[PDB]
C-alpha cells in the first residue's frame, strides 16, 4: 500500500507545487 | 513446476502417431484442421493450457510445438496437404536421402548422425522460439528399423546436449513380426539406448491393439491408421494432467515422480476402458458402468494394450487418472476392493494412487453410461516378459550371425566382429536388465541396502 | 519490493491467468489483488519472510470475508498451512 | 541532406528504375511524375526534398543521373518512365553502344567525358541549397560500371571533399566472367578504400539464392534481383524518407553503424517481404539467420562490429526487449568495442498500395561483421590466382592502360596490397588486441 501511496503522493505534491507556482489559479473575493 | 512438452514425430508409425495425437488435441480444445482455433479469439477464458504443446504464434492460430523426422517424404506430405496450415513446414524434415534402403536399425542411425546437425538446429529454433521447457515425448515405433535408428540416435543426442530435461519415449512394439530376426535386431539396438539414456519409456504391443479393435469396433479388418488412434487417445488421456491442469498432479516430473521408482525400472504397462473418442464409439452407452466398473476393467487383462502374461504379476507403482464426473465414495469403495485383489510386494507398503481429472466443456459430452473414462499405467515386471520373445530369437538366431551384411552399412562399424561385439553388448544390457527386474520382484531388493550400510 | 511485484506481475503474465488479465474487467479484478509482505522473521529464508496482504474495496468487501487485521485470520492460516506443504 | 542518386551501367540504370518506381508507388507520384495526390491537403509526413525536386506544375523530378556507355537501356527506362525523368539528367558519353566490360575503357570513358558529367552535377547541386551527398548503385563485376563509378568517386572525392559518399555495390556470383570481372571488382574495391565513405555489399549468388527461395518459380530474372535491390534500398532509405523523431540524416545512421572509416563496408538483410504473420521477435530472430541475408555469410560465428535495425510496422515493446535479451546472448562481441544495438521504429507510408501479405510488421538490418572478409578474401584470391597463372589481362586494355601493360600490372599488385592490408585490420579488429595500444 506504501508503495502506491507514497507514488501518488508525489505525483499529487508535484502537481500542488506547479499549480501554485503557475499563477495559483485559485482564489477568492469579496 | 509445470514446462511445455515438445513432440517428436519419428518414422512411419510416429509421424501417423502424432498427426492422431494432434488431431484429437485440436478435436479437444477446438482447433480445427485448418491451424486455426475454431474458437474466437474474444473468449480469452480458457481453462484449458495449450501453451505446452501449442505455440501461440497468433492470438487465433495454435501451431503444436512438434517436430516431424522421417525418410519417406510422402507420409509427410500426405500429412502436410491433408492439415493445411496447422503444422509448421520448418519442422518437418526429411534430408532429401530418399527412401529407407532396408529396415536396418545401422540406416536409420546412420540417417540420423549424418543430418544430426539439422534436427539438432531446428530444436534450438524451437527452444529459442519457447521460453519455458521441461522435456521432450519421443515417438520411437521400433518396429521400423530406420524408425528405431532414429529415434536412437535423436536420445543420443538428446541426453547428453540438454539433462537439466526428463526425457520420456514410446515404444510400439509389433504382435506378430514378419521378419523376426531384423524386427528383434532392431527392438535389442534401441532398448539398449532406452536404458541407458532414457528416462521413461513407455511399451505398446500391438497383440492387445489388434485385439481391442477388432473387439470394440464393427469391422472386422483392422485398418493401421484407427490402430494407431487408440495411441494418440492413450497419449492424449495421460497428457490430459498438463493440458486440463488438475489440483493433484500438474507436471509430468511429479507425474514421473510416483510412476518411476528408479531409474533402472522405467517401463510401464497402460490400459483403458473402452475408447469414446475414436471412430466406432456408439457402443458404449449400453454398458452402464461406473468408477468402480471402470476400475476393474483397468485392472482387468482385457484392457491393457500391452501383452499381459499375467502369472502372478509383481506391481510397483500403480497410479491410475479418471476423466469425468467421478465420485469420492466410489473411488474409496474401488480402492478397498483392489488392494484386496492386487498383488503387493511386502517389502514396500505404498498402494495405488488415484487422481481425477476435469472434462473438456467443448468435447462431445456422453450419456450417464459412458461419461466417465478411465486410464491406469501399472509398473509390472511383464515388460521383460513381452521383451523374453526378442531375446529367444537373439538367442536362437545369433547363433550364426544371419543378415550380418544389413547392419554392417551405415554405421560406424563396417567390419562383421564389431557389429557382432555391438549385439552381444545389447544383449548383455538387455540381459541385465531383466536381472535387474527379476531382482527388484522379490524382497531382497530392498533387503540390500539393509544388510549393509 | 519493487523486483518482487515485477516478478509477481510477470508471473501473472506466464501463468494461465494471463486470460484474465487480456480480459478488462478481470484485470481490474487482479490489480485488485494487493502485493503487500508482511516480514516475517529476522534474516529469515525468503520463503518464510513471504506473506500475502489482500485488501477489498466496495461493495465486495460488505460480502467477502478476508484477512482482517482484526478478524481470525482463517484465510492467512490456511494459506501459511498450503505454502509449507 | 539532399542525395543525388548515381544509375552507373545497366544494372544500375534497373536498379534505379526499380527504385524510382517504387518511390512513386510509396509516395503517390506514378509514372507520369505528377502528385497523385489531392491538393485540398499539404500535410505530409515523408521527405520527398531529398529524392524529388517539385516543379512549379508539382511534379516531382527524380534527383538521378544515369551514366551508362549503353544507351539502349537507356532510352527502354525513359519510355517506360515517359514524363519521369528529365532528359537533361541524361548521361550516354555520345560514344553509342558499350564496348569491352573492363575497368579500363569505363575509367577512360569517364576521364574523357568528365566535363558533361560534372557540369551536370553541378547544375543539379545548384538546383538547391542543403546537400549532403551522392548515392551511388553499380556492379563491381560489370568493366564500364565499375570504370564509371571509379572516375565519378575521383571525382567527387577531389572536387567536394565535405560530402559523404555512399555507394552499394553487387558483386558477383560464382561464375565464368570472374576470371575478368574480379579485376573490375578488386579495382572498384581499392577505390572505395581510397576515397569513398560508405559501401553496402551484395552478393549475386546469395541475392539468387534468397530469390529463388522466396519466388515459386526457380528461373529467378536480373528484373527480379533489381527488384529485390529496390525494396531494400527502400527499406534501408525509410528512416530518411519518413523522419518522425530520431533519424532525420544519413549521417547519424553511418556514424553508428561505421565507427572508422577503415571500416565502411556494410552487409544488409530484410525480412519477411513479398514481390501478425511474423511477430517482432521471429523477425529479428530471422534476420540473425543467415538465411534471410542480401550476402553470403560463409562463417559459424562472425565477429559482430556494429548492427543497426529498423522495423516496419506496429511493434510493442516487450518483444523488443525479448529480442534483444536474445540477440545480447547469442551474439559476441569484442571485449574491446562495446556491444551497440540500435532499433528503429520506421513508419508505414499511407499513400503507398498494401504489400501483400498485410499487417505482417518487418524488419531490415545493417550489420558489420566478419561476412565482407570471407567474399573480399575469395574475390582477391580468385584475382591472384588468375593473375599469377594467366598473363591475358595485359590483351585488352585502353588509352594508358593500352600504351604499356607494366603500370596496369603495378595497379593491380598494388590493388591486392591494399585489399590485403584491408583484411588484415579486419582480422586485428576481429581480436581484442586492437585496441591494445590505449590499454
Ligand atoms: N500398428 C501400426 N504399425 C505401424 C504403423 N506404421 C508403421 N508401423 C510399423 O512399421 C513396420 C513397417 O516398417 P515401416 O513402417 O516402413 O518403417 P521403416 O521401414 O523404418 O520406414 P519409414 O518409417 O518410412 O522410415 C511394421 O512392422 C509396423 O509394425 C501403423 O500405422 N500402425
Ligand atoms: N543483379 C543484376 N546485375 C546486373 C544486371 N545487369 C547487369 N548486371 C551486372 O553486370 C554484370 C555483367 O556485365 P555487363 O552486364 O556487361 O555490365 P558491364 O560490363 O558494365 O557492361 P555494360 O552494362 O554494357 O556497361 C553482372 O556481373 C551483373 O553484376 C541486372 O539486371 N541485375
Amino acid at each position: 500500500e506504501q508503495e502506491v501511496r507514497e507514488h501518488q503522493m508525489k505525483k499529487e505534491r508535484f502537481d500542488r507545487a506547479l499549480e501554485s507556482k503557475l499563477l495559483g489559479k485559485r482564489h477568492i473575493t469579496y | 513446476m509445470g514446462g511445455e512438452i515438445i513432440t517428436l514425430q519419428a518414422g512411419q508409425c510416429g509421424n501417423h502417431v502424432g498427426k492422431f495425437l494432434w488431431s484429437q488435441l485440436a478435436k479437444e480444445h477446438a482447433i480445427g484442421t485448418d491451424g486455426l482455433s475454431q474458437l474466437p479469439d474474444s473468449s480469452t477464458e480458457r481453462d484449458d493450457d495449450t501453451k505446452p504443446f501449442f505455440r501461440e504464434n497468433s492470438r487465433n492460430k495454435f501451431t503444436p510445438r512438434a517436430i516431424m523426422m522421417d525418410s519417406e517424404p510422402s507420409v509427410i506430405a500426405d500429412v502436410e496437404n491433408t492439415f493445411r496450415g496447422f503444422f509448421d513446414p520448418r519442422n518437418t524434415w526429411v534430408a532429401s536421402d530418399g527412401a529407407s534402403a532396408g529396415n536396418s536399425w545401422a540406416n536409420g542411425y546412420d540417417i540420423g548422425t549424418r543430418n544430426q546437425d539439422d534436427i539438432l538446429n531446428k530444436i534450438d529454433k524451437e527452444i529459442d522460439s519457447t521460453d519455458n521447457f521441461e522435456g521432450f515425448q519421443l515417438l520411437h515405433s521400433v518396429a521400423g528399423g530406420t524408425g528405431s535408428g532414429l529415434g536412437s540416435n535423436l536420445l543420443e543426442a538428446l541426453c547428453d546436449r540438454y539433462p537439466k530435461k526428463i526425457l520420456t519415449t514410446y515404444s510400439v512394439f509389433p504382435a506378430r513380426s514378419s521378419e523376426v530376426v531384423v524386427q528383434s535386431y532392431n527392438t535389442i539396438l534401441a532398448l539398449r539406448r532406452l536404458i541407458e539414456d532414457s528416462d521413461a519409456t513407455v511399451v505398446f504391443d500391438n497383440a492387445s491393439l489388434l485385439n481391442i479393435s477388432g473387439k470394440v469396433f464393427r469391422n472386422p479388418n483392422i485398418d493401421l491408421q484407427h490402430t494407431n488412434q487408440l495411441i494418440s487417445t492413450i497419449i492424449s488421456s495421460v497428457t490430459n494432467s498438463i493440458r486440463f491442469p488438475s489440483y493433484m498432479y500438474s507436471s509430468m516430473s511429479s507425474i514421473y515422480s510416483t510412476l518411476i521408482p528408479s531409474p533402472e525400472l522405467h517401463f510401464l504397462s497402460p490400459s483403458f476402458t473402452p475408447f469414446t473418442s475414436d471412430y466406432i464409439h456408439d457402443d458404449i452407452a449400453h454398458k452402464g458402468h461406473s468408477s468402480y466398473d471402470v476400475m476393474l476393467d483397468l485392472l482387468d487383462p482385457s484392457n491393457s494394450l500391452v501383452s499381459t502374461a499375467m502369472n502372478n504379476p509383481t506391481y510397483f507403482n500403480v497410479y491410475n487418472t479418471i476423466i469425468g464426473n467421478v465420485e469420492p465414495r466410489q473411488i474409496s469403495r474401488a480402492m478397498t476392493k483392489l488392494q484386496q485383489r492386487i498383488k503387493f510386494p511386502s517389502w514396500s507398503s505404498s498402494a495405488m494412487h488415484v487422481n481425477i481429472g476435469r472434462r473438456s466443456p467443448y468435447l462431445p459430452l456422453q450419456p450417464n453410461e459412458n461419461e466417465v473414462s478411465g486410464m491406469m499405467l501399472s509398473n509390472m515386471s511383464t515388460v521383460v516378459n513381452v521383451f523374453e520373445n526378442a531375446c529367444n530369437t537373439f538367442d536362437k538366431v545369433f547363433a550364426k550371425g544371419a543378415f550380418l551384411n544389413n547392419y554392417n552399412v551405415g554405421d560406424l562399424f563396417q567390419s562383421m566382429q564389431n557389429v557382432q561385439d555391438e549385439f552381444a553388448e545389447s544383449r548383455e544390457v538387455v540381459q541385465s536388465l531383466m536381472e535387474d527386474y527379476v531382482a527388484a520382484e522379490q524382497d531382497s531388493y530392498l533387503d540390500d541396502v539393509l544388510v549393509d550400510d | 519490493n519493487y523486483k518482487l511485484t515485477r516478478v509477481l506481475q510477470e508471473a501473472v503474465q506466464l501463468s494461465s491467468l494471463r486470460h484474465l488479465m487480456n480480459s478488462p474487467r478481470n484485470s481490474s479484478v487482479i490489480n485488485g489483488l494487493d502485493a503487500r509482505v508482511l516480514d516475517l522473521g529476522h534474516g529469515s529464508v525468503g520463503w518464510d519472510v513471504f506473506t500475502l496482504d489482500y485488501i477489498l474495496y466496495p461493495p465486495l468487501s460488505l460480502v467477502l470475508n478476508v484477512n482482517r487485521p482484526f478478524g481470525r485470520k482463517e484465510y492467512l492460516r490456511i494459506f501459511n498451512f498450503l505454502w509449507r506443504f
